[PDB]
């Protein structure tokens, strides 16, 4: 039961995705490997070949990356024309975040509940110890890299990322406006549902407390 | 499956989209999110009025990709009236219950299951209390969506989705999920009593 | 003495002296052995104790992956009913499932445990059926509803609760320190440490001099600092509440609503007063904060730093810019902008 | 080959009943359904069975249609072709001379804790009785009579399907 | 119950010979050592040295040490063990009092080499077609941060130091020199090149070839 | 059915136990394996001396070459051999129900099931090749059907026309068709 | 033999072994001498720490790491957080073992179980999981008690 | 002097069971039969065959009973044969059964039918064991 | 989209590169350049190595193009894809601020008669001298000194590359160039 | 591949087998259906392949009409060599880098003293054939050649073009 595509039926009838492409849209889905950033490089400078000027929209549903390639895919949508406009769906978990943190500035946005994330470049060592000091190099030339690009984009400090990446950081859109890697929040007809870790942060501040929690998740069996 | 049952169905498939019917089937991963998605935002180009009719029939799905087929839905501009045949348990029956309000509808002998996430924490403590904390979220921000849709309260939802909770489309009416049953009259036959 | 030669090994060795260690997930062979051993012990004397040592993972590894059944445990637990000279259980490490039922089932007064040992109790689970029929999916559900009801009368047997008590915590993994698990009923006794020896490991610290100097005091100044900090900071966040709550009375004393009289009708006739039920109804007081102390002291710290408001005055007639439909919210005396 | 026949409004139930095959079926019988309200829609059966939601979902489907919805047994209608078999229009289930139904309960199966055993439980119980009281309404038999039929798995000919009340019509007669 | 002591050959010259080879080895204090460093031979290498410094008399008979093991890496150049295994061995080669001799049969290589070296100056014996090589050496392979694969370089840096410790007392060279020669990449050693690097001494004792004891009849 | 069971002063295994006494317990189908074990322990015990030899069998079935050797070495020793069937004796265990003993000395216990049927085999290669294996394993099934008539004294062809398919027997069935002599009870 | 000595070289093992360990040997009555030779991985360390303060001894090859304990867990949301909560449990139970057998404050061992730690034969007895580097003196008169 | 038979078998095969039901019988000494936690059917028919006025059961105890199980594979004529000898052996246990309860053979078969759980009273009564521990 | 690229004689290399992706662009490359030979093809490399038989073959195509043939590495370019992103044409090759370029040798092996392992050692070894001597030429640097650094297992900036002679423009004009 | 099939290319990719080989033929012979005179071209990029795969490739090479260059791209090695050597005299191209090697039949046998003593004289007339094919198309002598395919024996373009077996190089 692997997928079933509608057409858009017009004259031609052709697939689904070709017309949103077409209507200059790229979907991101799954990992960020090679074949999927030589594809979306390809995509993005197709749209630019065929129109330099008119916004292209990008939507990020995707569970991680190839350093390299999110790397590449970044300096692609960073070195293009027109105006990048990122929209975040569903996860976008370390890698793929800063393909949203990437969109042009005040077109970044994410629906009310995707779940972000943030992370130190993972990698692994092996072997002898020239192997093992090699990694370590690589590790270090990845984290100055994204930590360059998350300064770049949300303006944090070098610190204010060293806390925010020590560990695997998942952020809703609410973290991330206040951070500065999404720029707006696309929201449902009225929904202003505050989540479970703004209700913590409200407690830490003590707006609200046990005896008077408020209209907010109850966070207390925690 | 058979080539021939997949090329038969990808062909009413398109019929139905035709028709403004996008479908639900099958445990909704990345990829059939993404794919409803994109069918999603093509019927909100297509046209911004008219009614999208959404057949759930699935029996489960990841918490981040069924979310992700629930914003687009409540993003949109057309009504997603959301109908039930079959299955809809724990992510397509999320996903009913998020319909347009007073346009969820079931046929009368579906089964509809909410519960919570499933999940895994791997690794040590630390990694643990983290994926813990992401298992919770996700699970409190269910419970809290399906409070706003069913009108009930968060403690009675978190009650009663705290193992699987099958229902028909009679109880589900009486709850909230659904709104309607869909079905033709009958013959009612006489009894000679 | 030379007749009975030394024991060939390590559980004759400790078996010659009527301890049965109960080690492994309770298995169909260790639930053979546990029997065998314990009619055995019976057999060459029915008033000597029985030293049972459980650290063990019930009928299940820890991992959930299913590896004997809910009757293994049945069996070594009617067992111990059985055999009738006394049996006191020493929890190590582990008692899980069945193995935290025969840590209960000892005798009264004699169960124990080490210091840190974990007791854990949950509900049984069954492999996979493969898709059978649906009266055979109703019999297996009685199959297995009968052998947790088992499971639930010995540990009603063993702790003293009801059946009702066990069966709703049970639903949920259950993780018992020796404390928890003594006040629950699992245990009577924890195996407290030898006191010669933590009272010679105390001296050794103080007289080496290695308990002062060897980075020690800088880091327990640190610890303690820490503590006092964050307890000051906790005391803030209490404090900005509590004034919040104020704020809000403060803003709620403009008034005018016959609803109070509704909710003096509802109440019950005693109640006609104001008269708390002693219980989470439970109405904590903030305005009678006269603490009036003089002892705590502000420390030297300078607040005069802050601005000089505006001084606004709440009694205009002016209003944020917002929506609501109603027409009842008349301004009050004291908010002619309500 | 299939979609020539689908042209004709004919709906190949054919092998087993699975989640994908279902909402195939499903699909095409709402397309048939909306393509024309008045024009009878033939279902060919030839399945040895499938998941009961699956089952019932097809059953709906077919029950909602506007549209008589004939019902023809191949070879074999097993404990899901046969109750979808018999949910046809009255008067218009028909059936191959040396077909085989059989009538059988629910499959259902339990793995998990003690609750996740309960539920499941209820669950199959909950569709053994809703598929007896459907089961009889349309073969005009008593629910005790279903009951002790469906109790293990019965195999008949049209003929004992007939008398039985499953189908209306056996296309060689006799 | 009475404490039954083991008594040693001198006294147990009466007892007869040992059923199997292994103890025939261990009563001829030979520790022969076939199997990579595994935790398995570690733990009956030191069992064997906690019986054999348990109760000599003069535990000035010397213990024999031979070796047929790539040490605590595989054969294909990856780890199939840890440096730990190999330190554990020698600390407890240590803890006793003879002199420890050592010889390799066929192959002693990247940890078995450096314990070959660490034999008694004068008594490191091998087989005359032997084959020794020194390998730097390797982790086995953990995922993290960069934090983690620099806790691994800081591990493995002071495993090298450590094997150019013993090295260096063994070959009699400057550390960073026996640091440089062996262990900073895989070399192979002849029975002779190790002899001309002070990797081994001799042969073994009375070891005298086929056509040349024909030549000498 | 593990525990050394006490001998004259020693602990001894079960089985061992009973092969002192010229017991000899026959448990498993008989595969290359079983079949050479008890063929050696047929051969050293009519080495031993020469008094009797019981096999008890609770032969679920079995390959047709390893039983047709342990038959012709129960043939080829000078002691004598009974049988007994404890539990159940299927295809070539029924066989070997009717191997030793012709004279009564066959028993089997109230509830042990019998059955007999034609030996299997399979074997493919050249068409020549099939047709020497077909022409030995036709030798083989007259062979073996030779030795049940011979042995139960039920007609040759008779015998030819039951077995193709699986035949079945209670011990008064197996009695009434001369497959064994006596049946068990408390005595 | 009225000392009971602990020969300890292991890269790992379950934490609660490790506690099971420590606490057997914090309760026979008998004295506790413990070796290190060339690694004690958590279990290991928690056992190393176990034996009579002032007789933890540790080689000068030896390594001594300690983790936090590390868990594996399937489930519905609320048997993930249970665990997660026992996990955390053990977490604190292990810093307050360490914290008491070596004097450092339970906050600066649970900040160094934050990550596999690694410590030197001079940094463990500092750090006061080992109390005297063995020398070859040091298990000469251990073998001796265990003849004499 | 008395085989002293404890019993805890959450399964086995029938024939297995038949076949320690006769082994038991064999003996002329009587059998006592001490059922803990379950007996299922191979060995409810060894809880059965022991000595009638010595067979206990345990108050935790739960009894099996069902008939044989079977997988059968060949032709049309094969099946019917294979078919015929299950047959035989249900009805054997059900005679087995019927000798140790003393209740209606026929009966017995109805109950063997589909799986039959007997808590240890119900052991008691209907004759599989005599006693309660 | 990639056939309007193709169109725009655009030729993407990207992935592991192996023979039949090798024979693809090699395709490619042949019919841009009898198409039209005077108009330049842009090649781009994300690619983490490959086999030295196909990227020669690759590296074959390249040097056969009358057309000249410019290369714009992105993200990785691992020890194969920067050969070939060495082998455009001079002045004429680019990379992204921040892709990651690694320059190193060949793996291998042999079995069975050693005959055909001292074969294969000398074939690794053809290939350590062949490729090491168009990588000094183009890099403009000693060949002792290329010998040398293909040895070592690094990645480089493109900013140390271009300092390096491997590549010769950066695209972001160094303004987002992070080590 | 059809991109390539319509400029008259014949891909001779990969290690050959049967399946392969039926591919190649039907290329051919559909190639030579369509025009008898323009030349057909065809790349060799192979690590070896079974002997009479070859064999077919090779005879359907030869005897039909238009003559089929075959140009060598990365790699020929002793059955795709083969196939490279034998392109029609004067359009044998390698692409300067490409690799040539030759070596000796490979194969398995079982069964009978007979049988397998079948395989091996059928495995000798494999490589009678093919030294008698390579003295054809390169000049050397049975003995130059038997000594060159007796062990792997790797080559660079150029020593092809002196060794006979390819006609020029691809600098053009």
């Amino acid at each position: 039961p692997d997928i079933q595509i509608g057409h858009g039926e017009d004259a031609i009838e052709m697939d689904l995705y070709r017309y949103l492409l077409s209507n200059r849209i790229i979907f991101i889905g799954g990992y960020i490997n090679d074949k999927m950033a030589t594809q979306i490089v390809g995509s993005l400078m197709a749209l630019e070949a065929v129109d330099e000027n008119e916004d292209i929209r990008i939507y990020i549903n995707s569970p991680g990356g190839q350093p390299y390639s999110v790397l590449g895919v970044v300096d692609a949508m960073q070195s293009i024309k027109p105006d990048v406009q990122t929209v975040a769906l569903g996860a976008c978990y370390s890698y793929a975040s800063l393909v949203v943190a990437a969109g042009t500035k005040g077109k970044r946005y994410a629906m009310k509940n995707t779940r972000l994330m943030m992370t130190q470049p993972m990698g692994g060592s092996q072997g002898d110890i020239y192997q093992i000091k090699a990694t370590v190099e690589e590790l270090n030339a990845l984290y100055q890299i994204f930590s360059r690009y998350y300064m770049k984009f949300t303006g944090m400090n070098q610190d204010q990322i060293e806390q925010a990446t020590c560990r695997d950081h998942f952020m809703t859109p609410e973290q991330a406006k206040l951070e500065g890697l999404i720029d707006e929040i696309i929201r449902g007809k009225g929904d202003y549902t505050v989540p479970p870790a703004i209700v913590r942060q409200f407690r830490e501040v003590g707006l609200v407390d046990d005896l008077t929690p408020g209209p907010f998740l109850k966070v207390d069996c925690n | 499956p058979n080539p021939l049952v997949i090329e038969r169905f990808q062909g009413v498939v398109s019929q139905l989209f035709q028709q403004r019917i996008v479908r639900l089937g099958g445990a909704v991963d990345d990829d059939m999110a993404n794919l409803l998605v994109a069918q999603l935002l093509y019927l909100d180009s297509v046209d911004n009025k008219r009614d999208i009719t959404m057949y759930v029939n699935s029996p489960g799905g990841s918490v981040t990709a069924g979310m992700a087929v629930f914003d687009t839905m409540r993003h949109i501009r057309p009504d997603v009236s959301t109908c039930c045949i079959g299955l809809a348990a724990s992510m397509g029956a999320f996903i009913l219950a998020s319909g347009q309000a007073g346009k969820r509808y079931s046929l009368p002998n579906s089964r509809i299951m909410i519960h919570q996430p499933l999940g895994g924490a791997q690794g040590q403590a630390t990694d643990i209390e983290i994926q813990a904390n992401e298992i919770l979220h996700h699970k409190l921000t269910l419970n809290g969506y399906l409070a706003q849709f069913t009108g009930q309260s968060m403690e009675t939802i978190t009650k009663d989705t705290d193992r699987d909770f099958f229902m028909s489309p009679q109880e589900a009416i009486e709850y909230g999920l659904v709104d309607a049953i869909i079905s033709k009259p009958q013959m009612l036959q006489s009894r000679e009593v | 003495d030379r007749r009975k030669p030394p024991p060939p090994d390590l559980p004759s060795l400790l078996f010659d002296q009527r301890i049965v260690y109960l080690g492994m997930p309770l298995v169909p062979a260790v639930t053979e052995l546990m029997v065998a051993e314990l009619l055995y012990l019976e057999k060459q004397g029915a008033t000597l104790p029985i030293e049972m040592l459980i650290n063990s993972s019930g009928t299940t590894r820890q991992d959930g992956e299913i590896l004997s059944f809910d009757s293994e445990g049945v069996a070594l637990t009617s067992t111990m009913g059985f055999i009738k000279n006394p049996i006191s259980t020493v929890n190590m490490g582990l008692a899980v499932g069945w193995s935290c039922v025969v840590l209960s089932f000892g005798r009264k007064g004699w169960r124990k445990s080490l210091p840190h040992s974990l007791a854990m109790i949950q509900q049984p689970r069954v492999p996979p059926t493969g898709q059978r029929q649906a009266i055979e999916v109703h019999i297996k559900w009685r199959e297995v509803l009968d052998y947790k009801r088992e499971l639930l009368r010995m540990f009603s047997l063993g702790t003293g609760l009801p059946v009702d008590k066990l069966d709703a915590d049970m639903q949920r993994p259950l993780y018992m320190r020796p404390q928890d698990a003594l006040e629950y009923g699992i245990i009577d006794e924890i195996i407290e440490p030898n006191e010669d020896k933590a009272e010679k490991a105390a001296q050794y610290w103080i007289r080496s001099g290695r308990a002062e100097s060897e980075g020690r005091l800088e880091q327990w100044q640190e610890y303690l600092s820490l503590q006092e900090e964050y307890a000051l900071k906790d005391s803030f966040r209490k404090v900005m509440t509590q004034d919040l709550r104020a704020a809000y009375r403060d803003t709620s004393s403009k008034l005018l609503k016959n609803s109070s009289r509704n909710m003096e009708q509802v109440q019950e006739f005693k109640e006609r007063l104001p008269d708390d039920m002693l219980t989470e109804n439970d109405e904590v007081r903030l305005p009678f904060s006269r603490d009036g102390v003089k002892l705590a002291i502000l420390n030297a710290e300078c607040y005069a730093e802050r601005n000089i408001a505006r001084q606004v005055a709440a009694n205009k007639v002016s209003v944020p810019d917002k929506w609501r439909a109603a027409y009842a919210a008349r301004p009050a005396p004291a908010a002619p902008a309500a | 080959p299939f979609g020539l026949l689908l042209r004709q409004r004919i709906v190949f139930l054919g092998g087993e009943v699975e989640d994908f095959g279902a909402d195939a079926i499903i699909s095409q019988l709402l397309l048939l359904d909306s393509q024309d309200p008045t024009k009878d829609i033939k279902i060919f059966i030839n399945s040895p069975g499938g998941s009961v939601t699956a089952g019932m979902g097809i059953y709906d489907a077919m029950m909602l249609c506007r549209a008589d919805v004939n019902t023809y047994c191949f070879g074999l209608a097993a404990s899901m072709g046969a109750f979808l078999l018999g949910a046809g229009k009255r008067g218009k289930r028909n059936s191959m001379p040396n077909s085989r139904i059989m009538i059988h309960q629910p499959l259902g199966g339990a793995s998990g804790q003690a609750v996740d055993i309960e539920i499941q439980a209820k669950e199959i119980m909950y569709h053994k009785a809703n598929l007896n009281r459907i089961m009889a309404d349309y073969c005009q038999q008593p629910l005790s009579k279903i009951e002790e039929d469906t109790d293990r798995d019965r195999y008949m000919s049209p003929l004992e399907a007939k008398e039985y009340g499953l189908i209306d019509h056996i296309i060689g007669g006799e | 119950y009475p404490e039954g002591r083991p008594l040693f050959l001198p006294e147990a010259e009466r007892f007869g010979n040992p059923p199997d080879l292994p103890s025939l080895l261990l009563q001829q204090r030979v520790i022969y050592i076939s199997m990579p460093f595994l935790p398995s031979v570690t733990e009956l290498v030191v069992a064997q040295c906690y019986y054999l410094d348990f109760d000599d008399r003069n535990r000035q008979r010397p213990i024999y040490v031979y070796l047929n093991s790539t040490g605590c890496i595989n054969d294909k150049g990856q780890a199939i063990s840890a440096d730990n295994e190999f330190y554990a061995i020698w600390a407890a080669l240590g803890f006793t009092r003879a002199p420890l001799y050592t010889g390799v049969t066929w192959k002693a290589q990247n940890q078995a080499a450096v314990l070959l070296s660490a034999g008694q100056k004068g008594h490191r014996y091998s087989f005359p077609h032997a084959k020794i090589s020194t390998a730097p050496p390797v982790m086995n392979r953990v995922f993290g941060q960069a934090v983690d694969a620099q806790l691994q370089a800081n591990e493995l840096d002071y495993a090298t130091k450590y094997y150019a410790a013993i090295l260096a007392r063994s070959t009699g060279k400057d550390l960073e020199t026996c640091q440089k020669q062996y262990l900073s990449r895989k070399r192979y050693f002849s029975v002779k090149e190790a002899y001309e690097e002070g990797l081994v001494d001799k042969l073994v004792p009375g070891f005298m070839l086929n056509r040349f004891r024909k030549m000498q009849k | 059915c593990r525990p050394p069971g006490q001998r004259q002063s020693e602990w001894v295994d079960l089985w061992e136990a009973y092969t002192y006494q010229k017991v000899v317990f026959i448990k498993e189908a008989i595969t290359e394996d079983v079949a050479n074990n008890m063929i050696a322990l047929t051969l050293y015990l009519d080495s031993l001396d020469q008094k009797r030899i019981y096999y008890w069998l609770n032969v679920p079935g079995g390959d047709v070459v390893p039983t047709l050797a342990l038959y012709d070495t129960m043939q080829y020793v000078r002691s004598k051999t009974a049988t007994v069937c404890y539990g159940l004796c299927l295809g070539m265990g029924g066989f070997l129900l009717t191997a030793g003993g012709e004279k009564g000395y066959r028993f089997a216990m109230p509830h042990s099931i019998l059955m007999m049927h034609h030996p299997s085999g399979a074997s493919r290669g050249q068409a020549s090749e099939m047709h020497i294996e077909s022409r030995e394993l036709v030798r083989m099934r007259d062979y073996l059907s030779l030795l049940t008539s011979n042995a139960t004294g039920q007609p040759y062809d008779r015998v030819i026309r039951e077995l193709s398919r699986n035949k079945w027997m209670d011990p008064k069935q197996a009695i009434e068709y001369g497959m064994i002599d006596k049946v068990l009870t408390t005595p | 033999s009225k000392k009971v000595f602990m020969i300890i070289n292991s890269f790992g093992g379950s934490v609660g072994n490790g506690i099971t360990v420590h606490d057997a040997l914090q309760f026979i009555k008998a004295g506790s001498l413990t070796l290190a030779l060339g690694v004690a991985a958590s279990a290991a360390s928690l056992a190393l720490a176990g034996g009579t303060i002032g007789e933890r001894y540790v080689t000068e090859g030896c390594h001594t790491m300690i983790h936090q304990p590390e868990g594996g867990l399937n489930g519905q949301a609320s048997d993930i957080w249970i665990d997660s909560q026992e996990i955390m449990k053990i977490r604190l139970d292990v810093a307050e073992i360490y914290s008491l057998s070596t004097y450092r404050p339970r906050h600066k061992i649970l900040r160094d179980l934050d990550r596999d730690f690694y410590l030197t034969a001079m940094e463990t007895i500092y750090y006061g999981l080992a109390d005297e580097i063995a020398t070859n003196e040091v298990m000469h008169s251990i073998v001796e008690m265990t003849n004499q």
